Formats: structure tokens, C-alpha cells, sequence
């Protein structure tokens, strides 16, 4: 039972790391001629759920 | 050539001087290592030929465990290793231990390092003594220090920044005995003692700034701002004209303190901070730094230190009562500090008649204890006779009648 | 550089000390061998207050373990932490005191004080500036009370300007397990008034009361009552080892709660004591520490502070907290209660704040209160001493050791006057 | 202009002070969880009988 | 800023006030374990009226449960929401009151009254500004009414400026499940006169008329009666927790309806009570809320206000609604009726509008009225007290507990004047 619970938490952690790897690779993939550059509503703000490094 | 030797006695002195010297390091270019990455630091720093800048301060305690944190903290490399003086056993809230038994083991060492610091300075203005009335070392060794400095360093200015005891809260039982037995022996040996107590600064940090539950560091930083505004005209009036323009009679050297904009960065956006606004806010009783009220007394003198860009009733014999000084450098924000960034500030130092209630309460509580002779055996057994209680009480009786006599 | 020598006598003082040292060694990261296994630098910084460095990185305590029988020196040596004690420090005799005060004070213990004073003169010379001593002993026994108050009288003639705390386990009238209890308790309170600087009074019926109604333990052993005492014993020495915003020596606490030289019997308390069912309900703040510290369900002595004025009060906080909230709760508990506090002392509560909490807690506190409700503790003893001695119930054990009947008369009026001394400030 | 950049600095400082307050509150909740988890794991409240085990052997116990 | 310390006494007092907390916690979005899971911020901004904070974002109520036998303090704990309470606030004795008013006032409940005034002061001195307490009890039992008046008689003296509301369940006129009822209720209404700011009167018979004739249930129960009490408890104290267009505290209703200090017995009610089948036809507007507060069948007391005069009237409206249309209907009922309103008060109705509605409803309404037809309640208790007391029936079950016969004779003449007090505001 305890091994099952630990595997559950490690699977969730792997899921989170893959999705932010996707987001970071897209952010690097943008350049000076992408058509999705759109001067957004509020940069430099920090959301409510924000941990530190 | 416009130096100020600072002396920090007691835990209050050391923990205030930490904030003061962080601000003094950051106002100029000085890193906490001691190197700059212009000579206006010369009032507070010394330039070794090895590039290092060493402060003109002496930190004294009878206990080692508040100076060991300075020795192992971030500012470890800045201080000269023997400008920080420690004993072995503290004074233990005892004026007698702090004056007669323990402080005599350190008074000669402190005077030796003070002489070594004063030989470097060409033109020395005067000394600044930071202490607290309630403690053992800050009430005994401080008074012993002023007694042994008066005969040694001439008619120099001896300014004091004291934590006077708060009207209803304190962290000791035996505090009024110290708070009277130190005033009786520093009455003739001092020039000007600005008194701030912790309760009014708690009120201001709760009310003006929005810091509910502050600690001592949020108080030490505001004290550092006041000391910088006092000494800023040496770097960017003097210390010498304060004792002329604030102390008429030679026993009434007890002025007050105020810093005019103490506001947060989420309310500095909402308002002007013009000269009229900050001048009006100096004279407001909610913004004083002693829990008292100058409406119920009479003003005697005021010094207004501007920095950057029929309710008030005076005495019969002082009609003017105003000294004004202007400086051009705006105050400097520290990271992690709680005040905003502002262009103007005022510091007012005012001598008033409305401090008579503080001495009346102190005498009342001393009488309340001493009429039944509580706690006297500690003070008698440590090399101090009993009659000094009687002389200190009749002397402070004379002081209260002095505060009434000048008002009449 | 303010070292503390631990002295511990009897079965009670050796089983408290086996748990106190089990608490300090966790606090400084010492395993049962003696090697530092920790995860800070504050723990190693002032370990010399209690520990002596050996060769190889070992640390041994500065404790002396005395007894009059060899039976309690083996269960101490066979505990979990029994192999850190230096083997010369065990001083044990081979004939017991036998629940007798006179054998502990005149016959058996008098041939052993000269073999203990040699030991304590060896740990008083390893200290660069010795702060003071400590004794843990039981007033209801024969070698905690005879030899224990024989050592204090011989220590205080050789180190007369130091600090001499005690942690007395005063007998209780309800939890009592000796017929001849009030003879030893009367003849030892006479020996503590003129030879100690502080004396914390502990009754075993108040430690059972806490372990039954607050911690809700099923079967509290003595090992769970020695953990309650040892949490206060390290709460009064916690600013000598860890830094803070407002420190307190042991000397600084002697100054503020001893107004007159014979009034030094206190009542300890420890603030965050809670169950295991009420752990997710507790909110973990400073007003919750102050409400439980002053609770009369919580004192470690069996006398209620609602029956008398509070002369003076202490508080020794631990953790990272706010000096406004610490100072506004001592004022708050003092203005509603007009006649629970003495009138000629206007501020009664002294506060100190250390900065490092106990291992596994966020914050903590401690209470050392000096009351005129402590004089009912010396009258239940003085109503049972005089019930027996008016007919000389058990005296032939005591007289036949070189002891006279007149010592049972001078130790009556010398405790009948301390009750009247605490009485004269009960009402002005 | 100078008033404009001082007001902008004040607004930015208000944002960082608010975020510092949020961070220290969350760290306080973390210390509360560590409090209650260590106190439940503690042997005093668990009453595990293994604390009666003695270094002399598994047959004798600590009284 | 405005706290309320809940008290509750007895088996009646706990089975009412365990369903009231399930009502409030789903009015604020609190799960059965105590944490917050809601979709507003008006659910959370004024939650400190009733809930102490705990750790980890968990809220515990300000309730103290007193009782005199441990059997009804385990059905409360084993309900749905029984795990939200702090376990210390559960107070229970070991031997019952036995439906004996003397046994809970003098003998059994005089040692439990000292053990609960430690609990009620830890919860009263932890508020920023205490508004006022509550009580929920029955005047037929022994621990609800004997000890339950000893509490109010004591904590009026210690806190004489605060508010002391009570929610009585006074004995029913028709159904009576206790022979020794009238000695309980007669000796208790004297203690309500001097020591209480407001008192509501709830008859369990008039709760049965609602749940059969109007709500139209096949099987009512003591959860369908404890839902009616709690839906009136929430209506009086909802302008403390939720913003409005016009506010009404607990004081602002007692200021207006209590002219003279002896006259504080009220008559609750609740407007939108409709069946499943008749819901398609009902539930229309604001004239269908003033129609059913004031309907004389909906009163929660078994005394009809047609027999006398409304001294003062009150109404607390819930739902976001029109400040005109509320005020036009109270003008409409004050003018059509003449002899149902006292002559010397020309504006007898006070009104309040609260925005956030009850759970599952889009609008609602609540009533309090004050009548000189409440003095037909005491002329029926005193017809069955002096029926029994004339021939001295059950007297040994009260006199042998430490009373005397002239404590009875004063307590009837402390009710036969409040009857003749209300009879002189009957005709000017
Ligand atoms: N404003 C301010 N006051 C402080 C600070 N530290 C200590 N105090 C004051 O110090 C007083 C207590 O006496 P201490 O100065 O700490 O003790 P001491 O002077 O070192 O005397 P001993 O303890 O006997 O060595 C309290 O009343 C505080 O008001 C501080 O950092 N800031
Ligand atoms: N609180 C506490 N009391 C103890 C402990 N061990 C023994 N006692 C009490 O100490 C008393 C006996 O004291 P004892 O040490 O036997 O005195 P001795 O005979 O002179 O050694 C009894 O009342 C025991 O209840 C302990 O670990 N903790
Ligand atoms: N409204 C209501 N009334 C009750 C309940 N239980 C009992 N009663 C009434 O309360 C009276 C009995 O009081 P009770 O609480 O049982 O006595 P106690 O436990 O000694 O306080 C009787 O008149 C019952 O009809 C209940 O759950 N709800
Ligand atoms: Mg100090």
C-alpha cells in the first residue's frame, strides 16, 4: 500500500515536469517573426500560487 | 575632518548600531566586506592604505552573546576585531553590578580604545552614546562612561540617544530603580539626551506603517533614519548648535524626537508630501516618539531639520523657539526596509514642559517599591550604600519642582 | 563560557537526570556514543555550558551522579544514553539510607561527602567562568534529603558567591508512599531557606494531574513525568546557549523574583503541552502560549495561585516571535486582575526571548511564578509533623544516630515563621 | 517626471512587500505542519513500549 | 470585531445546537472536517463572529457544550458534523440531574459551574470586542434549567455590559413528558427576569403544528424541529455576518423592543415554509413574506397574539430586495389593525435587510414580536404549580436537596407580579 502511494506521487511529479518542459520549449521557440506576439495585458506580475526556487 | 565617534553600550546599543551602520554603509558605496567597488565617508569611516574602510565606533557589552552574532554575521569583515568589547558575566538588571563591580573591569579598556579612535580624527565634533535606561549595563556602565569621559574629553559634545522606559509596558521588574539612579548621576554629565521609548514606536509602526506585530529591527531602522537626518549636514548645521538651541537651563536637557514622513509604499502613492504637510505632521501628538502630549504642557524650543528637496502654545520667556536647517540629499532606502522612497523629510527635536508626567510616574513607582524596601538587598550587597536611594529621590523631587518653576 | 555543573542525588535525582540529559543531547545533536551528528552550527557553538570535550570529538556531560546504594547506578548505566557519562563521576555507597534522614546527614552520607567534594572540585576547575550549580533531589527520601542538603551546605561554604538552584520534589499528601515522609520534609525545608538562591517546588500529585487531564496519557510512568520536569529544566538555561533578542541569565532571574532573601520558592510551568487528539485544533500562536502558561491546571506544584497574590512572575520564550505581541500579553494579564498581584510592585512580569525552538516545535515558553500561595504547601507538612511528634511516633530511629529532640523543635518554629513571612504580603 | 518615477518605485515596492508577506505566511503554515507531524511521531504521545528496551539485553527492561 | 460565544446546556440544549452548527457551516462553506471550500469572499470576510482559527486553514466554533451525563455527548460527537468541535469544550458530569431542578441548581450543578467558567473565560477573553453570549436550553429538564440558570446568574455579574441572549424551550401547554415540570419552570423564570437581556420562547407543541399542517411532512422528527429553531437563530444574527442595505445588530433589536427592563420575552417565526407539492403555486414575492411572518399560526410559541397587544414588532429580511417594497408592507399592516398595537408607540415595527439569502432560497424573512399575550404563558404555569404545591406533592425531592418551602413561596410571587406588570401595560 505504501509503495502504491509513493508511485502515485512520483507519477504526478513526472506529469508536471513534462508539461512545463513543453511550455519552456515553446517559449524558447518563439522568435522575432512569430505571428503570436501580442503585447499582453500584464507582464511582470506574480500569480497567487507562486513558490520559490 | 568632521568625525563622530559612536559608542554603543548594551544589547540595545549593539542591536541599534547594527541597523545604523548598515544604513551608513549603504548611503556611501561601502560593501559589507569593506571595499568600495570622493571623501564624504570621512565623518564615519577610516581609509586604511590597504583599501579598507573601518568605522569609528566602539561596541561595548558585559555579555558576549550579542556581539558574537556581529562577529559571525554578514558584517564580519567590516569591523575592527577589537572595536567590539565583551565581558564574561553580565550586569543582570543591577545598576550596582553595572557601575561598581563588573563595569570597572571594562571601563579602562573602553577608554583606551576611545583614545585610539579619537587620535585619528583631526576635527572631532562630539560623541554619540546609544543606551537603554532599563538594563544593567546600559544604566550603570553608561553612567560610569559619562562620568569618566567628562574629566577626560573636555567640553566636547556628548549626545545621548536613550530608550526611556515606556509608561505602561516594560520587560523588567526592577526598572525604576535603574531609571532614577542613572538620571541622578547623569544629570550634570550630559549635554543633550534625545529620548525615544519603544511603545510610541510600536504605535507608529502599527498605525502609520501597516506592520502589526513588529520586532525590534523595524524600530532600529527608524532610529537609524533619525540619526542619519541629524548628522546629514556634516556629510552632504552641526552637532554643536543643538546644545545651544535646545537646552536653556543646565538640568533641562531632555528633548524629544519625530520623523515626519513615516509612511508605507502603498500610501506614498496616494498623497503629496509637501513641506507644509510634513511640518504639520511633526507637531501632531499621534506622531511623537514618546507616549505623551505637548498640548498639556508648554513648548520651550524646536529644531527643524529638513532633508531633501493657537494649539501650539509657547512659554512666557521664549517667544521665538525655532532653529531651522536644510539639507539637500534625500533619504536612502534600504532593501528589506519598510518605509517608502520619498523626496522630502523633517526631523524635529523639541524641548517641552509636557515631560513632567513621565518623571512624576517614575517617582511614583520608585516610591511604591521603596517605601516597603523591596529589592534593596541586591543593590546594597554589591558595593553600594543604601542612602543613595534617598539622595536620588530628593534630587528628582528638585527636578520636578524645576519643571514646574520654569513653566510658571 | 558560563558553565553549569549538574549535581544529582537519590533515585529520584538520578532518574530525572537520565531524562534531562536525554533531552539536552537531542538539542545539541549528540548520539549515545558522544559524537556530534547535527545539521547546524548553533548547536556546536556553546556546547561547553554543559559538555566537556574529550579526545576524538567526544563530548561528556559535566554531571556528578551520587547515591547511597548501588542499585540505581545500574539502571542509569543500562539506559539508552547511559554510555555518555564519565565512569568516575558515579559516586555510590554500599549501604542505603533506608528512608532515614539522620543516616543521610550524619552517619552514611557524612562519610561520602568527602568523596563527592573531591569530584565536584574537578569539574569546577575545567570552567573558564563557572556560572553555578544545580541539584535535583527528592525531599521525601533519605539520601536525596540527608546527603543532598548536606552537599549544599558544604558547597555554599566553598563557592559562596555562585548560584545554587535546586529542583525539589516536595512530598504530596495524597500521592505519598512513605510513613516517615514529614520528618524528612520538615528537616530539609529548614535546610533550603538559608542555602539556596532559587528553589523550584515540584509535587508529584501535580505532575500526575497534568498527565491525566491535559496530555491524556493512558498509563503515565515515571519516565513521562521526568520528561515534564526536564522540559522546564532546559527552559531556564536556554539563553545561555542560544542567542535571542532579549536574553536572560540565571542571575538575571534571581534579581527580579527575589524581593526579600528568604522568598525563593517558585512554581514552574511549560507552555505548549497538548494531547494527540487536540493537535489539529491549536492555532500555534503567542496568545495561546500565554493562556496556558498562566492556567492553574498547569503549574508543577500542588498549590493554587488563586488563593494568594502573585509577588513576581517570569516568562522565558523560545522561537522567532514578535516583541510587540510578547510585551502586550503581559500587560493584558495584569490589568484585569487587580488583587491577584501585589500592590507595591507595579510591574511584576519579566520577559525574555530566545531564538531557537526545541527540536520539533515552532515555539515554546516557561513560567517561574513567585506566590504567597506557596505557604499552604508548608502547612500540610506542618500539620502532619506535629500530629506524629506530639506523641513521638517514630523518633527512636532518629534519636539513636546522634540526633537530638531539640532539632525537631527548632525545625518547627523555623518553618512556622516562613509561613508567617509569606503571610504578611498575602494581605499588605 | 521625477514625481512619476518615485510613484512608480513606490508601487513596485508595494508589490514586493505584499509578495514577501504571502511567502512568509505560507512558510508559517509549513512550520505548523512540521510541528504537528513531529509531535504525532514522537514517542511520548505514541506510547510505544520499545522505549522500555534496555542496552543490557532484550530480557531486562528499564524501570 | 463582534464575537459571539455560544453556550448550550442539556440534552435539549445539545440536540438543538448541534444542528445549528451544520446550518451555519454550510452557510459559510465549511466541510465536515473543518476546512473552507467555497466560491465567494462574503462567506469568509465575517467568519470570526463564530469561528476561532485553527492551523492549516481550519476553523473551529466558539461553542461550549455543558451537560450532566455523558450519554448525550457521544451522539453529538458521532453525528455528521460532530468532529468540528474542539474536544476540551465538551463538558459533562458523571451523575445526572434526574429532572430535579434543585439537584442541578444547588447540589450537582454547583461543582460543575466552577469547571465551565474556566472554559467560558478562555473563549471570552480571546475576542477583539465581545458582542454577547448565547444559550440554548429547556425549562423542563434538570441540567438545562437548574444549572443553566446558575450560569446566567453568575456571568451577568462578571460581564454586566455585554449581551446575554437565550433561546428557551419553555414547557408546552398540551404535551408534557414530565410530571415534575412545573417546579422546574416556575423556579427558573425568576432567574430569567433579572439576568437576561433578551429571551425567546419556543414551545415544542407549536413546532409540531408547523411541521404537520404547513410544511406537510409524513414523518417529522427532532431534526425537523431543530431545523426550525436554527433557521431563526441564524436570522437574528445575519446582519453581523453579511452586508446589507440596512443593518441590525443584536443590540439594535434589544434597544427597540425592550422598553422597560423586566419585559424581554419574545415570539419567533419564519416566513417561507412551503411544501414540495405547493411550491409550484407558492413562492412569489415580498407580499408573500409579510403575509407569513405575521400569520398567527406560524408563531413558535403556543400563545396567540390576538388575545393581546404587540408592544413592539421586529422583522429581519434576507435576500437582495427592494428598500421601498419592504417599507410599504410594514406601513400596510400597522394601519389596517388598531387594537393589535399599543397606543403609546406609533412606530411599532423595526426593519432590516440582509443581502446574502439562506441556503437554497432566493429570498427569505424572519420575525420577532413582543406581546402582552405572552403573559398567558405564566398564568398556565402558575395554575399547575400551586395546584401541586397546595397539597405538597413532590416536595421531598427538592427540600431534601437543601432548599426550603419559602423559596417556593417567593418564586410564585416573583411571577404573580410580572403577570400583573404586563396587565398594566394592557390598558395604558
Ligand atoms: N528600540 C530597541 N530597544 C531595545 C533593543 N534591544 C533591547 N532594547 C531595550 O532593552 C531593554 C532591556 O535591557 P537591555 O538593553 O536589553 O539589557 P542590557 O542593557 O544589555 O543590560 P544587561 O542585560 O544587564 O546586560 C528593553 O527595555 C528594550 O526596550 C533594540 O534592538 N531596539
Ligand atoms: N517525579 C519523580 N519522582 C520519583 C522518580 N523516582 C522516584 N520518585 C519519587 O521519589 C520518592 C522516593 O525518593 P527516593 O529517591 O527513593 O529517596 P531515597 O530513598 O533517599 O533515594 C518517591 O515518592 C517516588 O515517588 C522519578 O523519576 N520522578
Ligand atoms: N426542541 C427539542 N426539545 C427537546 C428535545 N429533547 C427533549 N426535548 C424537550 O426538553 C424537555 C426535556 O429536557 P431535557 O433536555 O431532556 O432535560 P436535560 O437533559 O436534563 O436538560 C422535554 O420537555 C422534551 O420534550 C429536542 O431534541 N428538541
Ligand atoms: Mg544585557
Amino acid at each position: 500500500f505504501l509503495l502504491q502511494e509513493a508511485r502515485q506521487r512520483l507519477n504526478s511529479d513526472h506529469r508536471g515536469k513534462m508539461e512545463t518542459l513543453d511550455i519552456d520549449r515553446g517559449c524558447l521557440s518563439l522568435n522575432l517573426t512569430s505571428p503570436n506576439i501580442s503585447l499582453k495585458i500584464n507582464p511582470t506580475r506574480v500569480p497567487n500560487g507562486s513558490t520559490s526556487l | 575632518m568632521r568625525e563622530c565617534i559612536s559608542v554603543h553600550v548594551g544589547q540595545a546599543g549593539v542591536q541599534i548600531g547594527n541597523a545604523c551602520w548598515e544604513l551608513y554603509c549603504l548611503e556611501h558605496g561601502i560593501q559589507p566586506d569593506g571595499q568600495m567597488p570622493d571623501d564624504s565617508f570621512n565623518t564615519f569611516f577610516s581609509e586604511t592604505g590597504a583599501g579598507k574602510h573601518v568605522p569609528r565606533a566602539v561596541f561595548v557589552d558585559l555579555e558576549p552573546t550579542v556581539i558574537d552574532e556581529v562577529r559571525t554575521g554578514t558584517y564580519r569583515q567590516l569591523f575592527h576585531p577589537e572595536q567590539l568589547i565583551t565581558g564574561k558575566e553580565d550586569a543582570a538588571n543591577n545598576y550596582a553590578r553595572g557601575h561598581y563591580t563588573i563595569g570597572k573591569e571594562l571601563i579602562d579598556l573602553v577608554l583606551d580604545r576611545i583614545r585610539k579612535l579619537a587620535d585619528q580624527c583631526t576635527g572631532l565634533q562630539g560623541f554619540l552614546i546609544f543606551h537603554s535606561f532599563g538594563g544593567g549595563t546600559g544604566s550603570g556602565f553608561t553612567s560610569l562612561l559619562m562620568e569618566r569621559l567628562s574629566v577626560d574629553y573636555g567640553k566636547k559634545s556628548k549626545l545621548e540617544f536613550s530608550i526611556y522606559p515606556a509608561p505602561q509596558v516594560s520587560t523588567a521588574v526592577v526598572e525604576p530603580y535603574n531609571s532614577i539612579l542613572t538620571t541622578h548621576t547623569t544629570l550634570e554629565h550630559s549635554d543633550c539626551a534625545f529620548m525615544v521609548d519603544n511603545e510610541a514606536i510600536y504605535d507608529i509602526c502599527r498605525r502609520n506603517l501597516d506592520i502589526e506585530r513588529p520586532t525590534y529591527t523595524n524600530l532600529n531602522r527608524l532610529i537609524g533614519q533619525i540619526v542619519s537626518s541629524i548628522t546629514a549636514s556634516l556629510r552632504f548645521v552641526d552637532l554643536t548648535e543643538f546644545q545651544t538651541n535646545l537646552v536653556p537651563y543646565p538640568r533641562i536637557h531632555f528633548p524629544l524626537a519625530t520623523y515626519a514622513p513615516v509612511i508605507s509604499a502603498e500610501k506614498a502613492y496616494h498623497e503629496q508630501l509637501s513641506v507644509a504637510e510634513i511640518t504639520n505632521a511633526c507637531f501632531e501628538p499621534a506622531n511623537q516618539m514618546v507616549k505623551c502630549d505637548p498640548r498639556h504642557g508648554k513648548y520651550m524650543a524646536c529644531c527643524l531639520l529638513y532633508r531633501g528637496d493657537r494649539t501650539i502654545q509657547f512659554v512666557d520667556w521664549c517667544p521665538t523657539g525655532f532653529k531651522v536647517g536644510i539639507n539637500y540629499q534625500p533619504p536612502t532606502v534600504v532593501p528589506g526596509g519598510d518605509l517608502a522612497k520619498v523626496q522630502r523629510a523633517v526631523c524635529m527635536l523639541s524641548n517641552t514642559t509636557a515631560i513632567a508626567e513621565a518623571w512624576a510616574r517614575l517617582d511614583h513607582k520608585f516610591d511604591l517599591m521603596y517605601a516597603k524596601r523591596a529589592f534593596v538587598h541586591w543593590y546594597v550587597g554589591e558595593g553600594m550604600e543604601e542612602g543613595e536611594f534617598s539622595e536620588a529621590r530628593e534630587d528628582m523631587a528638585a527636578l520636578e519642582k524645576d519643571y514646574e518653576e520654569v513653566g510658571m | 563560557m558560563r558553565e553549569i555543573v549538574h549535581l544529582q542525588a537519590g533515585q529520584c535525582g538520578n532518574q530525572i537526570g537520565a531524562k534531562f540529559w536525554e533531552v539536552i543531547s537531542d538539542e545539541h545533536g549528540i548520539d549515545p556514543t558522544g559524537t556530534y551528528h547535527g545539521d547546524s552550527d548553533l548547536q556546536l557553538e556553546r556546547i561547553n555550558v554543559y559538555y566537556n570535550e574529550a579526545t576524538g570529538g567526544k563530548y561528556v556531560p559535566r554531571a556528578v551522579l551520587v547515591d547511597l546504594e548501588p542499585g540505581t547506578m545500574d539502571s542509569v548505566r543500562s539506559g539508552p544514553f547511559g554510555q555518555i557519562f564519565r565512569p568516575d563521576n558515579f559516586v555510590f555507597g554500599q549501604s542505603g539510607a533506608g528512608n532515614n534522614w539522620a543516616k543521610g546527614h550524619y552517619t552514611e552520607g557524612a562519610e561520602l561527602v568527602d568523596s563527592v567534594l573531591d569530584v565536584v572540585r574537578k569539574e569546577a576547575e575545567s570552567c573558564d567562568c563557572l556560572q553555578g550549580f544545580q541539584l535535583t533531589h527528592s525531599l521525601g527520601g533519605g539520601t536525596g534529603s540527608g546527603m543532598g542538603t548536606l552537599l549544599i551546605s558544604k558547597i555554599r561554604e566553598e563557592y559562596p558567591d555562585r548560584i545554587m538552584n535546586t529542583f525539589s520534589v516536595v512530598p504530596s499528601p495524597k500521592v505519598s508512599d512513605t510513613v516517615v515522609e514529614p520528618y524528612n520534609a520538615t528537616l530539609s525545608v529548614h535546610q533550603l531557606v538559608e542555602n539556596t538562591d532559587e528553589t523550584y517546588c515540584i509535587d508529584n500529585e501535580a505532575l500526575y494531574d497534568i498527565c491525566f487531564r491535559t496530555l491524556k496519557l493512558t498509563t503515565p510512568t515515571y519516565g513521562d513525568l521526568n520528561h515534564l520536569v526536564s522540559a522546564t529544566m532546559s527552559g531556564v538555561t536556554t539563553c545561555l546557549r542560544f542567542p535571542g533578542q532579549l536574553n536572560a541569565d540565571l542571575r538575571k532571574l534571581a534579581v527580579n523574583m527575589v524581593p526579600f532573601p528568604r522568598l525563593h520558592f517558585f512554581m514552574p510551568g511549560f507552555a505548549p503541552l497538548t494531547s494527540r487528539g487536540s493537535q489539529q485544533y491549536r492555532a500555534l500562536t503567542v496568545p495561546e502560549l500565554t493562556q496556558q502558561m498562566f492556567d492553574a491546571k498547569n503549574m508543577m506544584a500542588a498549590c493554587d495561585p488563586r488563593h494568594g497574590r502573585y509577588l513576581t512572575v517570569a516568562a522565558v520564550f523560545r522561537g522567532r516571535m514578535s516583541m510587540k505581541e510578547v510585551d502586550e500579553q503581559m500587560l493584558n494579564v495584569q490589568n484585569k486582575n487587580s488583587s491577584y498581584f501585589v500592590e507595591w510592585i507595579p510591574n511584576n512580569v519579566k520577559t525574555a526571548v530566545c531564538d531557537i525552538p526545541p527540536r520539533g516545535l515552532k515555539m515554546s515558553a516557561t513560567f517561574i511564578g513567585n506566590s504567597t500561595a506557596i505557604q499552604e504547601l508548608f502547612k500540610r507538612i506542618s500539620e502532619q509533623f506535629t500530629a506524629m511528634f506530639r506523641r513521638k511516633a517514630f523518633l527512636h530511629w532518629y534519636t539513636g544516630e546522634g540526633m537530638d529532640e531539640m532539632e525537631f523543635t527548632e525545625a518547627e518554629s523555623n518553618m512556622n515563621d516562613l509561613v508567617s513571612e509569606y503571610q504578611q504580603y498575602q494581605d499588605a | 517626471a521625477v514625481c512619476a518615477t518615485v510613484k512608480e518605485f513606490n508601487k513596485n515596492q508595494a508589490l514586493e512587500s505584499a509578495e514577501k508577506k504571502i511567502q512568509e505566511r505560507k512558510q508559517e503554515q509549513e512550520d505548523n505542519l512540521a510541528e504537528i507531524s513531529n509531535m504525532l511521531r514522537g514517542d511520548l504521545l505514541s506510547e510505544n513500549p520499545q522505549q522500555a528496551a534496555s542496552s543490557f539485553g532484550p530480557h531486562r527492561v528499564v524501570p
